[PDB]
């Protein structure tokens, strides 16, 4: 082989090798990191997942599949109707 | 079924569904005696209408008795909280939304004025002492054994 | 308790859902140790 | 036997129309439903 | 235990406390001005009923410049003498579980606090020059409450500056149960003195008030640059002139681009918790 | 000040402030870790 | 207070100077609609053209100008004023009247009248022959 | 009225080196990496 | 919930990346929440119309108003009509 990455590469491996090549762990096969299976609160004001520890899932510039949603359920398109009552008070000519 | 609605146990409190006025002639004094007769007809669902009305005989009045109205406003302002036995009147110092009919006037700490005596009522704006001692009930309270 | 009430006689009936004037909403219904009280200025009393 | 909430005492003083209400472990349902609800079965006119 | 400060690396607000540094200048603004009792003014006949949260959404929903949703009178469960608070400093008017409430006097002070923080845009708050006044003089002399006789700038250096992550581990910020005691000592009718002495012994609270003055202050100003030392990861922002150049809200949308009415809250805020340091009304 | 009414004073608001966060959003996703392009490398033989 | 219990708007009026047969109104004062201070400072906000005394009248009465230099005049008219009553008053004899001092405020950040405004108090000695 | 002041601002964040927004300010240096200010021009422009 | 106890939404966890999930709570948690006073669309019914008018409105709950509010709104417009001309146009023709 020629070529040769001079930095790393691998910031989207979350795992290599599901194999057992002696029945036990391989020894040099690598399991996700903790950061990215973290499912904290969410403030409840404006979404944005936090991890656990209190740092926000916003900051760490690191992917994470483990957090939560929101849903409403049987009313997010009930639209916007109104009724509006008028009542004249003068009219535009008197005595008529 | 109006009638019948006099009796049946209300549960949600109704409001009145039409209203006409011209705001300078004195011709909306017929829309008071309407309301009037409406009440001395049907005393039981005036019961809750109560917050409703406050306003709007209020708004008429500003509009055809003055001395009377604002002399009125600055002594008994607007709503009853029976602190403790006594009545203190709290006001609505800014005509920024006065005739507002939503305010729970029925539940609550918090009562319409107009309506409950404090005799000195009377003697200070006529017309509307004479307008309240004419709508309510004062005809009985039976048992029904 | 659709399943029941369709044994026990028959109809229907609904589970106090709250009007407007245009919409209707259905309030949730769970009813665990129902109980009734009295409500002076918008907060439970308790039982005296 | 319908009629057995009585709708007023006549006097517009203090009528403080009823208060019970069933609490259900934190909801609580109130008889009267106070707040803006209405249905056209009820907004009534005066015309008549 | 009041909160890690956040930055990607963690704190605990001592640090970030001993990290600025507040420095006078010329131009002695001979100019001392009078606190003021802080204008209530509650009222409205339609609450929000059932389980309102106290502490951390509380906290987030008002002084957070999150979504200006009208934020409106749903506080207003705080007359009413009779309501309840549950230990997650839940306001409530009937406890569900079997869930136990707090002793009085806490109940007394929390609803004290939150009453007057309920109906803004019809309470009548001073001027703002006033309000920075008070804060620098705070922040500058101590609880001792001398008047300035001077002018301050603020200047912040090494955070891997996020002013904007300030306000968000703000966001994230709890607390009710870290001033409740001090109100406490306001409603069973104390003297300055005592309090002063409680403030400074406890100082729990001190640190915690003064980073939210300070606070208040970066996000209300217009003096205001900010820099990175282009050589690491460092950010020296500034704020220069506090009191003398700044008497509206800021709309510069390049350091926090803050709206109207969250900004009156936060005049009331700085109006209200500073307000029983100080003398007789 | 006071003639120019308040917000006259420098580059006025375009994105709504709503939108501000969308848009943090999407850049912040798509400049993290999900990003490809990657600097220098070494031409060298070797039979590991 | 009758007046503005009733209506709930502020109420402006003009002034037509002397000279009758011009109808032009120079300027127009303004009445506001809480006679307490934090209105006066409110109402003095916008208009962007503004000016109050110092006497009680303050809290019934803002002033509204047209222009930018409409200002520098009468402020300068007020301070020849100021400047007579302030000698007048050093010797005990005021007139039977009010209004302490005759210098206005102005929140208007111009560089020119703030200059004039400043340096003014300290010039509160000399005699100005006004008008005269 | 909204949508094209928006669309206005939007194009604005991408060139003119000489503006940011409140935070990040590198990421930024990493998407605008691509126009070479100042080679962009009217042509340019109404093509955006 | 809330009073009268109707839900709202539901919140629930998930493995997904952490910009949707954080743009599926925004967008929701904007949905929800008065963005508009009563009285404020009991004033643009009135300006829109004759002088002399009472004006009832009713329900403004559960129902989702777009705001058409901004306190840029002048400097918005100042800016738009100042490099478009084009847009008076349409004005008249709306006035006409």
């Amino acid at each position: 082989r020629t070529i040769w990455n001079s930095s790393i590469i691998t910031q989207r491996i979350s795992a290599r090798g599901l194999m057992n090549l002696e029945d036990a762990r391989p020894p040099e096969a690598k399991i996700s990191h903790q950061s990215e299976l973290d499912m904290g609160k969410i403030d409840e004001t404006s979404g944005e997942p936090i991890y656990t520890s209190g740092l926000q899932k916003m900051q760490s510039s690191k992917v994470s599949m483990a957090n939560v949603v929101l849903s409403a359920g049987s009313d997010v398109i009930r639209q916007a109707a109104i009724k509006y009552n008028v009542v004249r008070t003068q009219e535009i000519i008197l005595f008529e | 079924d109006y009638f019948s609605l006099e009796m049946t146990p209300i549960i949600m409190r109704p409001k009145l569904y039409d209203f006409d006025m011209k705001r300078g002639e004195p011709v909306s004094l017929l829309y008071i005696l309407e309301l009037i007769l409406f009440s001395i007809m049907f005393p039981n669902v005036t019961q809750h209408m109560l917050g409703q009305i406050q306003a709007r005989i209020l708004y008429i009045s500003m509009y055809a008795f003055r001395q009377e109205y604002l002399k009125f406003i600055t002594k008994f302002g607007f709503y009853y909280k029976i602190v403790n036995g006594r009545k203190e009147y709290i006001q609505v110092t800014n005509q920024n939304e006065r005739m507002t009919e939503n305010n729970d006037v029925l539940t609550g700490n918090l009562y319409p004025s107009l309506f409950t005596d404090d005799p000195t009522l009377s003697a200070i704006a006529p017309t509307l002492a004479k307008i309240a001692r004419l709508m309510k009930p004062t005809t009985s309270l039976t048992p029904d054994d | 308790r659709e399943s029941i009430k369709n044994m026990l006689g028959s109809g229907d009936y609904n589970v106090a859902p709250l009007h407007f004037l245009l919409h209707t909403e259905h309030r949730s219904t769970k009813l665990s140790k129902p109980l009734i009280r009295r409500v002076l200025d918008n907060v439970v009393q308790p039982y005296v | 036997m319908q009629n057995f909430i009585p709708n007023t005492d006549g006097q517009f003083h203090s009528f403080r129309a009823c208060s019970y209400a069933v609490k259900d472990g934190g909801n609580i349902y109130r008889v009267v439903q106070n707040g803006d609800e209405l249905n056209e079965s009820l907004l009534i006119d005066t015309a008549i | 235990m009041t909160l890690t400060y956040w930055d990607k690396e963690k704190r605990m607000t001592l640090k970030q406390m001993i990290q600025q540094v507040a420095i006078n200048e010329q131009e002695n603004e001979l100019t001392h001005y009078v606190f003021t009792t802080p204008l209530s003014m509650p009222t409205f006949g339609k609450p929000m009923l059932g389980y309102v949260p106290l502490n951390e959404v509380a906290t987030s929903k008002f002084f957070s410049n999150v979504n200006d949703f009208d934020r409106d009178n749903q506080l207003a469960m705080a007359h009413f003498p009779d309501t309840t608070i549950t230990q997650a400093y839940n306001l409530t008017n009937s406890i569900k579980p079997g869930d136990t409430s707090l002793p009085d006097a806490e109940v007394a002070a929390l609803k004290w606090f939150w009453k007057f923080f309920t109906s803004i845009n019809l309470v009548r708050q001073p001027p703002m020059d006033n309000v920075m006044y008070w804060a620098c003089q705070f922040l500058s002399s101590g609880t001792s409450f001398l008047p300035l006789e001077r002018d301050v700038e603020i200047v912040f250096s090494g955070f891997k500056g996020s002013h904007i992550c300030m306000f968000s581990n703000l966001r994230q910020m709890n607390l009710s149960p870290i001033l409740c005691p001090y109100y406490d000592l306001i409603t069973n009718f104390k003297t300055t003195t005592e309090i002063r002495a409680y403030v400074d012994a406890h100082e729990e609270l001190k640190s915690l008030l003064t980073y939210l003055c300070l606070c208040t202050i970066v996000g209300l100003c217009d003096t205001f640059t900010e820099t990175r030392n282009m050589d690491t990861g460092e950010y020296v922002w500034k704020v220069r002139d506090v009191v003398s150049r700044n008497h509206t809200p800021a709309q510069n949308v390049e350091k926090f681009c803050y709206t109207i009415q969250n900004a009156k809250y936060m005049i009331q805020l700085v109006h209200v918790l500073l307000f029983p340091l100080t003398d007789n009304k | 000040a006071n003639l120019d009414p308040a917000e006259f004073e420098n580059t006025p608001q375009l994105i709504e402030n709503s939108n501000m966060t969308r848009l943090q959003i999407a850049l912040k996703m798509l400049t993290g870790d999900m990003d490809d392009i990657v600097k220098g490398l070494i031409l060298h033989k070797r039979a590991c | 207070s009758a007046i503005f219990e009733l209506v709930n708007v502020d109420l402006q009026i003009y002034q037509y100077g002397q000279n009758i047969f011009n109808n032009e109104a120079e300027h127009t004062i303004l009445f506001l609609k809480d006679n307490t201070n934090y209105g006066v400072i409110q109402a003095l906000q916008k208009h962007p053209f503004s000016a109050t005394h110092i006497n009680w009248h303050l809290h019934k009465h803002i002033f509204v100008f047209h222009s930018r230099e409409q200002l520098l005049n009468k402020l300068l008219s007020a301070g020849l004023e100021d400047s007579q009553l302030y000698q007048r008053q050093k010797t005990y004899s005021t007139k039977r009247g009010d209004r302490p001092t005759e210098r206005m405020v102005t929140y208007i950040e111009d560089d020119h009248i703030r200059r004039i405004q400043a340096v003014f108090p300290l010039l509160l000695d000399n005699i100005f022959d006004v008008k005269l | 009225i909204d949508a094209i002041c928006s669309v206005e601002g939007i194009l604005l964040l991408i060139l003119s080196r000489q503006t940011t927004i409140p935070g990040y300010e590198d990421e930024l240096n990493k998407l605008r990496t691509g126009i070479s200010q100042p080679k962009v021009t009217e042509r340019q422009y109404r093509r955006a | 919930l809330d009073a009268n106890a109707v839900k709202r939404y539901s919140v629930v966890g998930y493995p997904i990346d952490q910009y949707r999930a954080y743009l599926y709570n925004h967008n929701l948690l904007e949905y929800l929440g008065k963005k508009v006073k009563r009285e404020d669309i009991m004033s643009l019914i009135k300006a829109l119309s004759y002088e002399f008018d009472l004006i009832t409105i009713s329900d403004l709950e559960y129902q989702n108003i777009p705001k058409w509010f901004s306190d840029n709104d002048l400097s918005r417009f100042i800016f738009s009509i100042c490099m478009f001309p084009d847009i008076v146009r349409q004005f008249h023709a709306l006035n006409i």
